[PDB]
């Protein structure tokens, strides 16, 4: 049953409810989504199609210049996803609009005199999204965060008790359209019925429905039967006697002196500011989701309708605000998801291109309105940039796109898989209160409960779920079970925020054996926001998966359940921060949902198709494909490049590992190779190891981590760093500066490490102020004179007149060069180095394109073979001729291949040599990257996914360790006394099982030690996947069970990889039921003894193997020191922060500290010797070198500043005395 | 004669101008202006210099001389002033032009050594002097340029003056060569001066594009809240002189575009293969592609600045006031690429043309044989 | 450029002792001003410290007083908010030196008010708007009759109320002329202009120059405008708006709001270059960033005594950089300043010796991110240890409420001879084992 991958490792699953409805795709969310965006939708549903026919046909004012829009279509990418990512250019493809210009003819029943429909208008080009779900538009993957704003609609809130100090509350009403004008209502202890625009101002109520044409007689007669405080409210009549405006043109004025007060009203300014709020066709909008939850909200029954407002609108929510004003309710809150509308990168860049198809219209009616008969065609009147304008604005520079984070392969899956309210049209974090941050009952199965960002923003942020979809129209579905009866069909039904409320849902963790029927005389259910036993038979749903409300980094801790919520928030965060490691050791105790992360994200390698393995190295990976998978044109063979040892935006290095030993069958769908923190297709954030938990004399301290010298030795949390230091410049008003190639005023040591090209060689110890490529620089038409010219005869060197510009190594920095690119601005050659970089992609490429001659030819050489024969068989003279030496047509196709691969192979060299492209000025480019290996020390962060942190305190012998009967030292010791607080007994698990699950690999491997027959092992093994009673194992022996589970051994002599889903995973007796297995005590404690003694250690101590992840935080990049440095110009100051070159902030909080203390000449001296003070700063450098300890304060420096930007002011201050 | 002094003057001055007529005569440029942080740091160059004197006793009264030393110190390193000049400036008789020279010496001494010495000989002499660390071939090396010997190298002149042996010398002169002659002018963050673009000329594929304009055009609006229409007939005087004004302005931008598209393509050989080389197109001759009186291009040539792939140009220095270079164009072609298809003569002259060089098939063999190269024999 | 926002003679020359022109370079020549290009050759720091003025051809208000709580301009006059609001955005006239006509002193009209106004009573009526309107009644009121009127008023009525706003006002008056100011000073006839160099360049005006660049501009305009011969509704519009520029400039977001081109924040004004960061806390106050300091990740001192902390050796190396040069040359193992700070470069063995010299009784001082109690910065003797990590003593973790769990630590080095003292005496581990806020221990095992 197992995948091809499974074959070579596989890993035992705990726990019992079975999987009904597997894990859907991780991406869903991006992918789909803009998928929905760009494509040929033949109708009104939304994406280029929809805001390109709404926004058209463009028509102009009686001119009928009518613009008209057809179609359109995305060219082949200029560039693809892996050379736009080389070069730094945008990945993106041509927008080819089909357009229609139609002239009719003067005073007619619609005539033509000609109709120009001119062939594409090309407007920019649009970035294409990648099957990562990221973008590329310079040089880097980039995610935009799916948002969370109100659902369009009508709102219905309260602001109950401090509004006005009465207690008395308020019924405000409320509409949220998706463009346009918001509207409000809002009530006041005085009652009265106010309307507002936007947040503007307050007014009368009868301003609105007076401006609409509607007397006295029509106002009173719809709101009213009726002078009743108990049930119906005179509020609208209380409210008509502040009202100043008998009618409509005095109601319109006084709208326009609202909106835009301080200019003299008239009457057609005003109807057509009104007219243009609510009502006009191009101002205003609702679409499909601002009429459907109008509808709703107001109990119509129409579910649709025009996206504009209209007098009957108006009056029937104002209507609503009255009924719930009086006695009738009821309040509508804003957390429930039914008012919370998801967005995603297709929506929002088709507002977005709507936005510049407006602004292009705005000018397309002008050059229609004023121009003459045919002439002006499509590609006139429209432009280019009123488009990027708008969409580059978007993908470029938004709050909602945000660099992906890519450093751990978790990370970015967990990225593209996101909510926000904050950015564009959702609430920002300095209003919105704990209301929203708080979590809500239909978060379930939605909107993870626990993984959400700790900070500033909580609960802003939150997570999708693992089976969650986006719904069709703004919502969240949720995946359950339909149960009819008594009966639970597998039947998978969606159920929305409003839906799933009114109905019975069971849980997904309810216990019905034989056919699937419940045997519990009531099961929990959740009937309406609540949850309680329910009858036998009243069960409408049922949760599909236990995992089903919590998200991949919830899932992905073991043993979920067993953790505080707290805890478990601060572990799953922590878990993305986690560094990949220069070994991936898969997790032995794991949720299983690894191979469900490493997979779904690009980090991985999958496969288009499946066969055995051509050519396996550690670079590319040739596959030859099968018949039936294969597509009858061109045969064809699966081509894979890996991406070796390449940059990342946290400065990580991601690499790719082959799993495939070689000349192996494969299955499509199936991991080909390993990228960063992904071990044979299962997902590693790092390594695990042995762990006990006792105090060591106190290296252990609270959350501080001892370690054994053995870990850093073995060189397993090491991490490979590498940084992109790049320099460009030449183009000066004196002349272009030249790069290296000469650089006087340097000895021969520098150029030494320099290519006679002057780019840094491949490789090099580079440390400290070395040089990574030289830069000069001139200045011109110095006058020789006679000193000159000697000056120019002994050195003379360049001859140099011109200064050094060098880019060269930062101070304090180090590392080793691996790849250096180039990008000379067309029109301007580079010596060697470019044309060699240049040269070494040409045949990178060549070597491939002669792939598909080498193995075409040889078939259609066979080919020719296998006709000849019954054409004149020679099968030994056919060995024995030239290879060179129906014939009509394959020996058309053979020429015809031949001058393809010249045709393709010149297009790819030239591809090579043309787009540097650069910015104006811009000369030549030089990107140079370092790669250091950074290792494990003291004060370095590592942390487990239950929520310990740590920092390692020492780097412990391998004597000192506390080791075991057989002497294994223990890896990490850690404190036992933080699981009791932390509340994080997970932790405790992990490591118990772990101690099994090493366990049984300990014993496999010796069993393998002594190299038994096949038989015991596979005997053995089957017991291994046995265990306690049931569920769900489907055991071994299923293949053959002597070659083909020969692997499985191997790979368990490290250790046996277990699966302990969230809440179906293992438990008491089945860890002790494992723990038997092998040799282990119960109480999973075991005897240690010190080894700078050799005595014993008194009561058991906890051991095991737990996986530790290291985070980047660690201490080399923190570390700082700051003597004298460069200061502040406008206020002399040390600078921007631990970061170069500045120093600590000595904050207003540490002078009250020194204020306590009698320290006076110590805040005297911080502030005015150490930093602020021009002069006392170097008065007193001069003496700390002499050896007197003193100082001449004098007065700050930035006091002196603040007194002239008072003096700036009208203001006069002075100093007396 | 207001449009063609508003045409002709520098795309700065022109700006200049208009600010202030624009400040006289109520129009509006767009002014960005829609109603609802540090750029700084230090940096130190003779400052490096006076840290010395600080931390270096001198005592008081010679801190002063060498705080007036650092003032003649050149960017390149060496002083302006006469050691007598400087004398003048510190005013006393007690300096005795003695004392100088002992300051002077003793910050030559701080590195950068070698740092603030006249004539470059001292620079190169008291760069050896501190450098002498006793050793190896600095002895004979001290001696030529001391004794004034430095006439050399101009060039074994030397030897019959030195008198040391021959190529041994090179040992020396080999570690003459190994000093810094003028320390320490280094970069600043100067990027430095940039010509702002008038036009702009690049090629999309296989095409030119010269159309222009950087962000130098103002864009100038003439609509503003006063639409009102002595004082009535002013402000239509005045809006009238300011429909004039931007539509004189809009023929520039206008002009300037299509003379450029005419330059470039009159000049393209050498837009195209590197500089100069460039056909003597007259004023006249552009003049007789477009309307344009000569005047008139004449003044659009003059301040109005290009930018180019290779270098930045003033437009006026494109006029003025052949057999070598095509040859080292054709050998430069031929010997590139040619990787397995030979380039033809027929191919070369196809190449020629679409750059816009003129050159006979018959002619491009003639210079392909005074090349000497046999055409077409060479093969993979 | 000269005569602009930055300019030589406006401020000061960009080189030291240097000219724009070039005839004047070396110091010989300091006082003397110029022969050509206008400049005086000086010290480049007095571009930090000269000031220029800018003349408004309008008067102008200052909006720091306008929008004051108790508003300066207005409650001066006795004059409500609302009312010198409409004055001063031309949308309303004001009376101003009301004489013996029909209508008030300080009284406010309208259009058709202040026309009707003018057909009856041509001359010996005066009543305008705008900043100069406020300006003219402002100097014409006087403080000299009203302290006489107001106290016998005082006097003559019997209520509370009656004299309560009286004495409020007639002290408030008088202590304004004890003062100095005199009123016809907050209606601004010249602007003053910070230095060039507290409002630098980045080559795009910014933030502040951008609105110092408006106010310029449109007060131009208005210059020329009124030379010109104009109607009062252009002048009028322009004259509004010249205020808004001057309001924007002194104190943004009282009203308009003005925000910088590629928008959206609005642009700092002067007052925002005080009020700050939070304030001018950041600098001043708060004593910004500090030299001899630094951080790094926190680890456990198990080994240590009560009274030291473990330091890096390559940090240390740098905070007391400056000590170790004098120590190197006191023994002669340096020439001087140049091959000192060369030696410490190449972190020559023999140096690390020194700085185990000066650091041995030299305390330092430790601190965390947060601090609270007076306890929350505690000094001790530094120890070199080996790696990129401090140590801290387990026993005073309790006070800085340090958790190792990644937190960080900021040292500092007591420079000067009676700072050292105070750091070991008053600020050291042994003298604080008591929290200040309970005598009970603060060294409590934890
Ligand atoms: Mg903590
Ligand atoms: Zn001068």
């Amino acid at each position: 049953v197992y995948s091809y991958t499974e074959k070579k490792r596989i890993r035992k699953d705990f726990g019992k409810r079975p999987q009904v409805l597997d894990v859907p795709y991780l991406l869903s969310i991006q992918l789909d989504s803009f998928q929905k965006f760009i494509e040929q939708d033949p109708e009104g549903q939304y994406g280029l199609e929809a805001a390109f026919r709404s926004v058209f046909p463009i028509q102009s004012y009686s001119g009928n210049s009518e613009l008209q829009y057809v179609s359109y279509r995305l060219g082949e990418p200029v560039f693809d996803v892996q050379e736009c990512q080389i070069r730094g250019v945008t990945y993106s493809a041509p927008l080819r609009v089909k357009l229609r210009l139609v002239i009719y003819e003067r005073e007619a029943p619609e005539g033509t005199v000609k109709d120009i429909k001119e062939q594409e208008v090309y407007m920019g080009e649009i970035p294409l999204m990648t099957d990562n779900g990221t973008f590329v538009i310079n040089g880097t993957e980039r995610v935009i965060v799916s948002q969370l704003h109100r659902s369009p609609g009508v709102f219905f809130d309260s602001d109950k008790g401090k509004t006005h100090s009465s207690g008395k509350v308020l019924y405000n009403a409320r509409i949220i359209p998706y463009r346009g004008s918001w509207l409000d209502f809002e009530f006041d202890p005085k009652d009265n019925l106010f309307v507002r625009i936007d947040r503007r101002r307050k007014l009368p109520a009868t301003i609105i429905l007076r401006a609409l044409n509607y007397t006295t007689e029509q106002i009173l007669d719809l709101f009213f039967e009726f002078t009743n405080d108990l049930d119906h409210g005179p509020y609208i009549s209380e409210t008509l006697r502040v009202d100043p405006t008998n009618d409509r043109l005095s109601a319109l004025v006084e709208i326009y002196r609202m909106m835009r007060p301080g200019e003299p009203p008239t009457r057609e300014a005003a109807e057509s500011l009104f007219e243009n709020l609510f009502f006009s066709e191009d101002r205003y909008d609702l679409s499909a989701v601002g009429r459907m939850k109008f509808n709703r909200s107001l109990l119509r029954e129409e579910i649709e309708g025009s996206g504009i407002l209209s007098k009957d609108d108006i009056i029937d929510v104002m209507k609503k605000l009255i009924d719930i004003r009086n006695g009738k309710g009821e309040v509508d809150d804003i957390d429930h998801l039914g008012n919370r509308r998801i967005r995603s990168v297709g929506e929002m860049a088709e507002n977005q291109f709507r936005v510049g198809l407006v602004r292009v219209e705005r000018a397309v009616k002008e050059r229609l309105s004023l121009g003459d008969l045919d002439t002006l065609m499509p590609q006139d009147m429209i432009n280019a940039k009123p488009i990027s304008a708008a969409v580059k604005e978007f993908f470029g520079s938004s709050q909602l796109s945000q660099f992906m984070v890519q450093n751990n392969p978790l990370s970015e899956i967990t990225h593209k898989r996101r909510i926000s309210a904050l950015g564009p049209g959702g609430l920002t974090r300095e209003r919105a209160g704990f209301e929203v941050r708080d979590v809500h009952p239909t978060h379930y199965g939605r909107v993870c409960p626990i993984e959400t960002p700790e900070g500033p923003n909580i609960g802003l942020i939150n997570s999708l779920s693992v089976y969650a979809q986006t719904n069709e129209y703004g919502f969240l579905e949720t995946p359950y079970r339909k149960v009819t009866d008594g009966v639970v069909t597998d039947e998978i039904h969606y159920l929305s925020a409003i839906e799933e409320g009114n109905y019975v849902i069971a849980q997904a963790n309810s216990n019905l054996d034989e056919e699937g029927h419940f045997v519990e005389d009531l099961v929990t259910c959740r009937s309406k926001g609540e949850s309680s036993l329910f009858s036998r038979d009243q069960v409408d749903y049922m949760d599909v998966s236990t995992q089903q409300v919590v998200s991949v980094g919830a899932s992905l801790i073991p043993f979920l359940e067993h953790d505080d919520a707290n805890r478990a928030l601060m572990g799953a965060n922590m878990q993305r921060q986690a560094v990949p490691t220069l070994r991936a050791d898969k997790p032995l105790v794991g949720t299983g949902m690894e191979r469900a992360v490493a997979v779904d994200s690009g980090v991985t390698a999958v496969a288009k198709r499946g066969g055995v393995v051509q050519y396996v190295d550690a670079s590319r990976i040739v596959i030859k494909v099968n018949e039936d998978e294969m597509y009858p044109g061109e045969a064809g063979i699966d081509i894979y490049n890996l991406t070796k040892y390449t940059r990342s935006n946290q400065n990580t290095c991601i690499n790719q590992m082959p799993c495939v030993s070689l000349g192996e069958p494969v299955e499509r769908g199936d991991v080909l190779a390993d990228g960063p923190s992904t071990d044979l297709g299962e997902l590693a954030l790092g390594q695990n190891m042995r762990v006990a938990f006792m105090p060591w004399n106190g290296y252990n301290f609270e959350d501080s981590i001892l370690v054994s010298e053995r870990v850093v030795q073995e060189d397993r949390f090491t991490t490979i760093h590498i940084q992109e230091l790049a320099c460009v410049s030449r183009d000066t008003k004196l002349g272009p500066e030249e790069i290296t190639a000469d650089i006087p005023n340097v000895g021969e040591a520098a150029l030494s490490k320099l290519d006679e090209s002057g780019i840094v060689y491949i490789g090099a110890e580079v440390t400290g102020g070395d040089i990574l490529v030289g830069k000069v620089t001139p200045k011109g038409e110095t006058q020789l004179t006679p000193e000159e010219k000697l000056l120019r005869a002994i050195f003379g060197e360049k001859a140099s007149d011109v200064k050094d510009s060098s880019l060269r190594v930062p101070n304090g920095v180090s590392g080793t060069v691996i790849d250096v690119q180039v990008f000379t601005r067309d029109g301007v050659e580079k010596d060697k180095r470019a044309l060699e970089i240049e040269e070494m992609q040409l045949k990178q490429a060549k070597k491939d394109l002669s792939e598909e001659l080498q193995i075409l030819e040889a078939g259609l050489f066979s080919r020719i073979r296998a006709v000849l024969v019954a054409g004149g068989v020679e099968a030994e003279k056919l060995d024995k001729l030239p290879r060179d030496r129906q014939l009509e047509q394959l020996a058309e196709q053979y020429d015809e291949l031949k001058h393809e691969f010249e045709k393709k192979l010149e297009a790819k060299r030239r591809k090579i040599t043309q787009g540097d492209d650069l910015a104006p000025g811009v000369l030549k480019i030089v990107k140079v990257y370092l790669a250091v290996k950074r290792r494990i020390q003291p004060g370095d962060k590592m942390a487990g996914r239950h929520g310990n942190k740590g920092v390692i305190s020492k780097i412990n012998p391998i004597e000192d360790m506390p080791y075991d009967e057989n002497g294994t030292p223990v890896d990490i010791v850690l404190n036992p006394l933080g699981v009791p607080s932390r509340m994080n007994i997970g932790q405790i698990l992990e490591t118990h099982l772990g101690m099994a699950a090493k366990g049984i690999g300990d014993k496999i491997n010796a069993m393998l030690k002594q190299q038994q027959e096949v038989a015991k092992l596979r005997e053995f093994i089957q017991r291994a996947y046995d265990l306690g009673a049931d569920v769900r194992q489907k055991v071994d022996l299923s293949t053959f069970s002597d070659e083909e589970v020969m692997r499985l051994a191997e790979n368990l002599r490290k250790g046996m990889p277990i699966a302990t889903p969230v809440f179906d995973g293992a438990k008491e007796a089945e860890i002790k039921e494992l723990l038997k297995l092998g040799d282990l005590p119960t109480s999973g404690q075991i005897r240690l003894y010190d080894g700078r003694t050799g005595e014993q250690f008194e009561r058991p101590v906890t051991v095991g193997y737990m996986y530790m992840l290291k985070l980047n935080h660690l201490v080399d990049d923190k570390m700082h020191a700051r003597s004298t440095g460069s200061y502040s110009l406008v206020t002399q100051q040390p600078l921007g922060g631990k970061a170069q070159f500045g120093g600590q902030r000595f904050g207003e909080m540490e002078v009250w500290a020194l204020e306590a203390y009698g320290a006076a000449y110590t805040l005297q001296e911080m502030l005015t010797v150490k930093s602020d003070d021009v002069n006392g700063r170097t008065k007193m450098y001069k003496n700390i070198v002499d050896g007197n300890h003193q100082m001449e304060p004098g007065m700050p420096e930035s006091f002196n500043v603040l007194l002239k930007e008072i003096r700036s002011l009208g203001i006069n201050i002075e100093l007396e005395d | 004669q207001q449009a063609i002094r508003l045409l002709q003057l520098s795309t700065l001055e022109l700006q200049q101008e208009l600010q202030q007529a624009l400040e006289s005569n109520p129009l509006l440029e767009q002014t960005d202006l829609h109603d609802e942080y540090q750029g700084e740091t230090t940096q130190t160059l003779q400052d490096y210099l006076m840290w010395q004197v600080e931390l270096t006793p001198f005592t008081d009264t010679d801190r002063a001389i060498a705080t007036s030393i650092v003032d003649a110190v050149d960017d390149t390193g060496y002083l302006t002033i006469q050691i007598e000049d400087i004398v003048d400036s510190i005013g006393d008789d007690e300096i005795g032009l003695e004392e100088v020279e002992a300051v002077l010496k003793r910050i030559q001494r701080f590195d950068p050594v070698g740092v603030a010495a006249k004539d470059l000989r001292d620079c190169l002499l008291i760069q050896l002097s501190q450098f002498a660390k006793e050793t190896p071939w600095l002895e004979e090396a001290r001696l030529i340029i001391s004794d004034h010997l430095d006439l050399l190298a101009n060039h074994r002149t030397l030897m019959r003056v030195t008198r040391l042996k021959e190529e041994v010398l090179k040992e020396a002169v080999n570690l003459i060569q190994s000093l810094d002659p003028r320390p320490g002018q280094s970069i600043h963050t100067s990027e430095p001066e940039y010509v702002i673009p008038d036009v702009l000329v690049r090629k999309v594929s296989g095409r030119w594009t010269v159309e222009l304009n950087a962000d130098s055009i103002p864009r100038l609006k003439i609509n503003q809240q006063y639409a009102a229409m002595a004082d009535g007939q002013f402000i239509r005087s005045n809006l009238q002189e300011a429909r004039w004004l931007i539509k004189s302005l809009e023929s520039r931008n206008d002009t300037l575009l299509r003379v450029s598209r005419c330059i470039v393509e009159q000049q393209q050989a050498f837009f195209e293969q590197g500089e100069e080389y460039m056909k003597p197109m007259v004023l006249a001759d552009i003049a007789q592609a477009v309307e344009m009186h000569e005047s008139t291009i004449s003044r659009v040539t003059t301040q109005k600045y290009l930018h180019s792939p290779r270098g930045i140009f003033e437009l006026k220095y494109f006029f003025s006031s052949s057999s070598t270079a095509i040859r080292a164009l054709v050998k430069k072609l031929i010997a590139a690429e040619n990787p397995a298809k030979p380039l033809s003569d027929s191919k070369l002259t196809s190449m020629l043309s679409e750059q816009g060089i003129m050159v006979a098939r018959r002619t491009v063999a003639k210079y392909r044989e005074s090349l000497s190269i046999p055409p077409s024999n060479q093969r993979k | 450029e000269r005569d602009g926002l930055f300019c030589a003679r406006i401020f000061g020359p960009v080189k030291d002792y240097e000219c724009l022109c070039g005839k004047y370079k070396r110091l010989k020549h300091r006082g003397v001003i110029c022969e050509k290009c206008g400049v005086e050759v000086t010290q480049t720091k007095v571009r930090r410290e000269r000031m220029g003025h800018i003349e408004l051809a309008s008067p102008t208000a200052h909006i720091w007083f306008l929008k004051s709580l108790p508003s300066r301009i207005g409650l001066l006059l006795d004059m409500p908010l609302r009312d010198i609001e409409r004055v001063l955005y031309f949308e309303s006239y004001v009376v101003i030196e009301g004489g013996m006509t029909n209508l008030e002193r300080q009284q406010i009209l309208t259009e058709e008010q202040y026309l009707d106004a003018l057909e009856e009573f041509g001359d010996e009526f005066d009543a305008k708007m705008g900043a100069e309107a406020i300006q003219a009644l402002l100097k014409s009121m006087d403080l000299e009759q009203e302290c006489e009127q107001l106290r016998e008023e005082l006097n003559e009525t019997n209520s509370e109320t009656k004299r309560k706003k009286l004495t409020k006002r007639i002290k408030l008056l008088e202590a304004f002329v004890q003062s100095g100011n005199k009123p016809e000073w907050m209606i601004l006839t010249v602007l003053p202009v910070l230095p060039p160099d507290l409002r630098p360049l980045v080559f795009a005006t910014s933030d502040l120059n951008d609105l110092y660049r408006r106010v310029i501009n449109r007060n131009n305009r208005l210059k020329r405008l009124l030379d010109l011969a104009a109607p009062d509704i252009i002048v009028r519009n322009e004259k509004r708006m010249l205020q808004e520029a001057v309001d924007a400039l002194l104190d943004n977001g009282r009203r308009g709001r003005a925000i910088t081109g590629s928008n959206k924040r609005p642009l700092k004004s002067l007052a925002d270059m005080i009020k700050g960061k939070q304030g001018r806390f950041r600098q001043n106050l708060l004593g910004k960033r500090v030299d001899y300091s630094g951080r790094s990740v926190i680890t456990v001192g198990p080994y240590l005594r009560l009274h030291q902390c473990g330091l890096p050796k390559k940090m240390a190396l740098e905070l007391f950089k400056p000590f170790i040069y004098g120590k190197l040359e006191l023994r002669g193992l340096a020439t001087t300043i140049k091959a000192a700070k060369k030696m410490v470069e190449r972190e020559e063995a023999v140096v690390w010796d020194i700085l185990d010299e000066v650091i041995r009784e030299h305390p330092v001082l430790l601190n965390r991110a947060p601090t609270l109690h007076r306890l929350g910065i505690q000094a001790f003797e530094p120890v070199l240890i080996e790696g990129k990590a401090i140590q801290l003593h387990p026993l005073v973790c309790a006070a800085y409420n340090a958790d190792f769990d990644g937190d960080q630590m900021a040292v500092h080095v007591p420079l000067t001879l009676e700072a050292q003292l105070e750091a070991r005496a008053l600020m050291m581990s042994t003298n604080n084992i008591l929290s200040p806020a309970n005598g009970e221990p603060i060294i409590v095992p934890s």
